[PDB]
């Protein structure tokens, strides 16, 4: 399952 | 042997044409198993491998919600970078990310990674220690500082060592008939004339799985790896792979050269001649 | 960065007239991502082609596959037409069944 990415 | 779980994510802006396109594709080893594409009528995470039919509706609902969240976060990211790089809102730009984990034959973690790129160039990435970041330019350095204050490395590491590893094992178990199989390559050689009394010999390897393979041409027991021409191993549309390698030999001595194919589905490597 | 795509056309099985097969058009090593890929049969666009296997390499260039089921005949010809910013003109690669 996928990740929830952090803003740049 | 070892196995991997990887996600390739990309967001591309298109000024004057609406919102950026967002796509996320997941792979177990070298085969696609899930995907989300924002340009679909009603965007949803969808199965791309037959064995994914084993997950219930809750899986699809949760992955979809996370994907829609990522879509919005990357949209904002595109705007943020215009600021870091002092670029205009009129041009198209691209953010790319590769995330994943690999385990050995025993299911234990071998390595984890997460790397970003902006317009085709390295931006920021997690180091092998899974604790610190490396930034390619001063803009990425701003991102590095934000991520350090937010405790991002710890969250990501928890995902790579935990969630990623556990679900990869589950996928390997559910899709064992597909993922743990071996399809032996079928090979043949083609011949093509050329000017100056020379000939092109091409060795083909077809219908194999997994993707790793080695094709070489030999002369007098030596390896002509220096003169060979070839293509990167490629998908054939049904879950199997294909590849070819060629060499130019003088007309008349084709019998002197041989093609060798090494693959896990070949107890003893194949040897072919025209 | 800008990289021109490499376009490769091939079938799953060695072509035999009257026997079901699969035709592939693998487009690789390109950047930017915007691209248009069409598969053609006797100069006409093939409907419902499947797009799959999108990924990137270590240098970030894009890869993607277009494929469709088909049954070759002695007369039918096939090709793959691609439009990308790295090229002023669209590029068409023809299936060479004797390759
Ligand atoms: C792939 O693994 C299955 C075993 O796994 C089955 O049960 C769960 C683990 C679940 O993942 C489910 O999807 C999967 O089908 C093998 O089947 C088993 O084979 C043994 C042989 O000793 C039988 O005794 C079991 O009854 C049988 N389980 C089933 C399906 O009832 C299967 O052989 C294997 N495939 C191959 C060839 O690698
Ligand atoms: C940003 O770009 C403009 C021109 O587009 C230039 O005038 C300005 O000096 C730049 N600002 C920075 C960040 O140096």
């Amino acid at each position: 399952r996928g990740y929830v990415y952090q803003g740049l | 042997g070892p196995h991997s779980l990887r996600y390739f994510v990309t967001a591309v802006s298109r000024p004057g044409l609406g919102e950026p396109r967002f796509i996320s594709v997941g792979y177990v080893d070298n085969t696609e198993f899930v995907r989300f594409d924002s340009d679909a009528e009603n965007p949803r995470y969808e199965p791309r491998a037959r064995w994914m039919e084993q997950e219930g509706p809750e899986y699809w609902e949760r992955e979809t919600q996370k994907a829609k969240g990522n879509e919005q976060s990357f949209r904002v990211d595109l705007r943020t970078l215009l600021g870091y790089y002092n670029q205009s809102k009129g041009g198209s730009h691209t953010i790319q990310v590769i995330s994943g984990c690999e385990v050995g034959s025993d299911g234990r973690l071998l390595r984890g990674y997460q790397q970003y790129a902006y317009d085709g160039c390295d931006y920021i990435a997690l180091n092998e220690d899974l604790k610190t970041w490396t930034a390619a330019d001063m803009a990425a350095l701003i991102t590095k500082h934000k991520w350090e204050q937010a405790g991002e490395a710890e969250r990501l590491r928890a995902y790579l060592e935990g969630t990623c590893v556990e679900w990869l094992r589950r996928y390997l178990k559910n899709g064992n008939a597909t993922l743990l199989r071996t399809d032996s390559p079928k090979a043949h050689v083609t011949h093509h004339s050329r000017p100056e009394d020379k000939v092109t010999l091409r060795c083909w390897a077809l219908g194999f799985y997994p993707a790793d393979i080695t094709l070489t041409w030999q002369l007098n027991g030596e390896e002509l790896i220096q003169d060979m021409e070839l293509v990167e191993t490629r998908p054939a549309g049904d879950g199997t792979f294909q590849k070819w390698a060629s060499v130019v030999v003088p007309l008349g001595k084709e019998q002197y050269y041989t093609c060798h194919v090494y693959h896990q589905g070949l107890p003893e490597p194949l040897t072919l001649r025209w | 960065i800008q990289k021109t795509p490499q376009i490769q056309v091939y079938s799953r099985h060695p072509p035999e007239n009257g026997k079901p097969n699969i035709l592939n058009c693998y487009v690789t090593q390109f950047h930017p991502p915007h691209i248009e890929i069409q598969m053609l049969k006797n100069g006409k666009k093939i409907p419902k082609v499947e797009m799959s296997d999108m990924s990137f390499s270590k240098d970030w260039s894009f890869y993607i596959l277009a494929h469709t089921e088909f049954t070759p005949t002695e007369t039918d010809t096939y090709a793959c037409r691609v439009k990308h910013d790295s090229m002023a003109e669209p590029k068409t690669v023809y299936w060479d069944r004797d390759m």
